[PDB]
């Protein structure tokens, strides 16, 4: 029936800066004459909500994207990955790093 | 303030909503067409008229804006998209007889019923019946008696109602700063933009006479064989000094001539190019047929058409209680939804009609990024053009043997090939001055010119004068003619199936010049030709983001709609109806009558 549950801003003043998110929900004013929280002769919704069906071709439904960003800050890195290691050989004169 | 810039703002709004609104339409439309059953019906209706509920502000909200310093070319064409007003202008009073008037004529026309004087319990329709009385017969009074009852009994309750509405809808146009409503139907094919291709209303007037003088001595040397035929077939009825009936073309209006084709074969021995019974042997099914049209498409170089289409539309058998329209049709619903709805046989015309639909819709997706507003065609003889562009290149006997259904060793000739261009031309030629006459009729009785009592007479003149048919009886002022019709009583332009076929023949060859083939051009086919898929996808790409007139510029040398190819495809026809018509006089003359 259309999953309106995903919104996306449509209309803002500006542009994003990186890694912002912003939730304001003010009502847009693309001419110059103020709205005092409504719409009119030039105010709209800055957020939409999506239509998606199943019926919806490729490129329009719905897909999950997770970002992952690492940061490096000066202190001692925490997220550090595959610990591969080898098998246990004795017995013979052999270098490690245990 | 800017006015340009904030248009686009309020532009992206009504588009947002406009494009999921009309894709919930839509697929109300189509589950009420896949299932014809009563719950479909009213939700379809629930989302129709609500379109319309939101069709309006969008409209009265294309008022504030003074479209007339917008700089952007696409800006203004989609706020002139949006600015017109349609019946919005006229009174509400006015307006609600308008649309209790088209209702009512709409029912009336659909509801015919004729009885027979000496059998008064049996009245027929439109429906088969009535119509194959005369579509399959060979008679000469009942095929009249048929004429003459439709004529009178639809004929003349329409005449009244045809009336008011001409004046209704002329005042309507008026209201819409057009002096004419002719100029109403012209404007689609008109342009206002870059300098150079510049066009004019009332251009098209003019230059449809330019491009219809130069067909003239073939159609009256196929009028004259055809008037041959009929005298072999109906001796003394047919005057070698007059001409044909009305009721004999093949059709109660002569739309079509293939009706006659059966009575005007030139060589019998050889028989029509039929391989139906091998699609049968060779187990054809309509999965079989859908994927052999494919193969056409994407050999030239068009992309493959998405999952989803073999799922989500309709295909073949409704079957039982799920009933479904078996109309082809191809229905583009939007936000990526391309469907298509037709029942499918094992028949060569199922073939072309697949074709036909599969050309329909990639024609629908290649202007698939345009925005809501802008996916349609330049004009409505783009779509069919493109469509009858694949059907002609599946006629070849060529594409057949090639796909494997017909024999390699085939010994086709000079005979057979005049025979199928005959058959042919029975069904496009045979058309064009018809629906040229009927055009300019409605053309020149919404301009005005003549009185309200010089209807009939002017309209028949003038078909004995072009088309070359007269009167099987005489006919009063109080009938109406033309009121007999399907496309003078909806309000739909029969324009468009006239400049699409000076379209048609052009493209191919077009497409035939980017073809690497030599000789006829009915033989040459686009298939194996992957340099002319790029070439024809400039028109597909562009739709209505550019006129016509910049659109009839990547694939033809010259942008005009210039009929160069018609006297070139019938060549073989032409030089044979040259050495066969040499006894009989061709032309007609306006003084005999059927009834005098």
């Amino acid at each position: 029936g259309g999953n309106y549950n995903y919104l996306y801003r449509l209309f803002r003043k500006s542009n994003l800066k990186p890694f912002e998110r912003d939730i304001s929900t003010e009502i847009y004013q693309a001419g110059s004459t103020p709205c005092n929280g409504v719409k009119g002769f030039n105010c709209y919704f800055p957020l939409q909500s999506y239509g998606f069906q199943p019926t919806y071709g490729v490129g329009y439904q719905p897909y999950r994207v997770v970002v992952l960003s690492f940061e490096l800050l000066h202190a001692p890195a925490t997220v550090c990955g595959p610990k591969k290691s080898t098998n246990l050989v004795k017995n013979k004169c052999v270098n490690f790093n245990f | 303030s800017t006015i340009e810039e904030q248009a686009k703002t309020f532009l992206d709004k009504f588009n947002h909503e406009a494009e999921d609104l009309f894709y919930q339409s839509s697929l109300a439309s189509w589950n009420y067409n896949t299932n014809i059953t009563e719950e479909n019906v009213q939700n379809m209706n629930n989302a129709g008229d609500k379109w319309s509920a939101f069709l309006k502000e969008q409209s009265t909200l294309a008022q504030m804006y003074p479209l007339q310093e917008i700089q952007n070319l696409t800006v203004k064409l989609q706020l002139q998209a949006l600015q017109q007003n349609g019946s919005s202008v006229l009174s509400e009073d006015k307006s609600k007889r308008l649309n209790t008037i088209l209702n009512t004529m709409s029912t009336i026309y659909s509801t015919g019923k004729v009885c027979n004087p000496d059998n008064p319990q049996e009245c027929l329709l439109l429906e088969p019946g009535l119509n194959e009385i005369m579509a399959n017969s060979l008679d000469y009074n009942e095929r009249l008696w048929a004429w003459e009852s439709w004529r009178s009994e639809v004929g003349k309750q329409l005449r009244p109602l045809y009336e008011e509405y001409v004046v209704l809808k002329n005042e309507m146009a008026r209201a819409n700063h057009y002096e004419d409503y002719g100029d109403y139907w012209r404007g689609d094919y008109e342009v206002n933009g870059v300098d150079g291709y510049d066009y004019s209303r009332g251009q098209l007037i003019e230059d449809v006479e330019h491009t219809f003088e130069e067909i003239k001595p073939l159609y009256e040397h196929l009028h004259a064989y055809v008037r041959a035929k009929l005298m072999n077939a109906y001796p003394s009825y047919i005057s070698p000094i007059g001409c044909l009936p009305a009721h004999l073309l093949g059709d109660m209006w002569g739309r079509f001539w293939t009706n006659l084709y059966s009575l005007t074969v030139p060589f019998g021995q050889k028989p029509n190019i039929d391989v139906t019974d091998a699609m049968v042997d060779q187990a054809w099914d309509a999965q079989r047929i859908f994927k052999e049209a494919e193969k056409f498409f994407v050999s030239v170089g068009l992309p493959n058409m998405t999952q989803g289409f073999w799922e989500n539309s309709m295909l073949t058998d409704p079957g039982n209680v799920q009933k479904a329209v078996c109309h082809p049709t191809a229905w583009d619903l939007g936000k990526g939804d391309f469907r298509i709805l037709m029942c499918t046989k094992v028949t060569m015309d199922d073939f072309l009609t697949a074709h036909h639909e599969m050309g329909h819709i990639q024609y629908d997706m290649a202007y698939a990024a345009q925005p809501f507003l802008l996916r349609n065609g330049a004009n409505e003889g783009f779509h069919e053009a493109v469509g009858e562009i694949m059907s002609l290149s599946a006629a070849t006997p060529k594409h057949l043997k090639s796909i494997g259904l017909l024999s390699p060793d085939f010994q086709e000739d000079n005979e057979t090939e005049i025979n199928f261009l005959l058959k042919q031309a029975l069904t496009i030629v045979g058309t064009l001055p018809f629906t040229y006459m009927l055009e300019k009729w409605r053309w020149m009785v919404f301009k005005g010119e003549i009185p309200k009592d010089q209807w009939m007479k002017k309209w028949w003149e003038m078909k004995r004068e072009i088309v070359g048919v007269v009167e099987p009886v005489p006919h009063d002022e109080t009938y109406c003619d033309p009121a007999s019709l399907f496309h003078v009583s909806n309000d739909y332009s029969f324009i468009r199936y006239y400049t699409r076929t000076l379209y048609q023949f052009q493209f191919q060859e077009a497409l035939c010049q980017a073809a690497k083939h030599e000789g006829p051009l009915h033989k040459c086919d686009i298939s194996n030709s992957t340099e002319a898929g790029q070439k024809l996808f400039n028109m597909l790409r562009l739709g209505k983001s550019e006129p016509w007139t910049l659109a009839l510029e990547n694939v033809v040398g010259a942008k005009n709609m210039n009929v160069r190819p018609l006297l070139n495809y019938f060549e073989p026809l032409f030089t044979w109806l040259k050495d066969q018509n040499k006894n009989s006089f061709v032309g007609w003359s306006t003084d005999w009558s059927p009834y005098a």
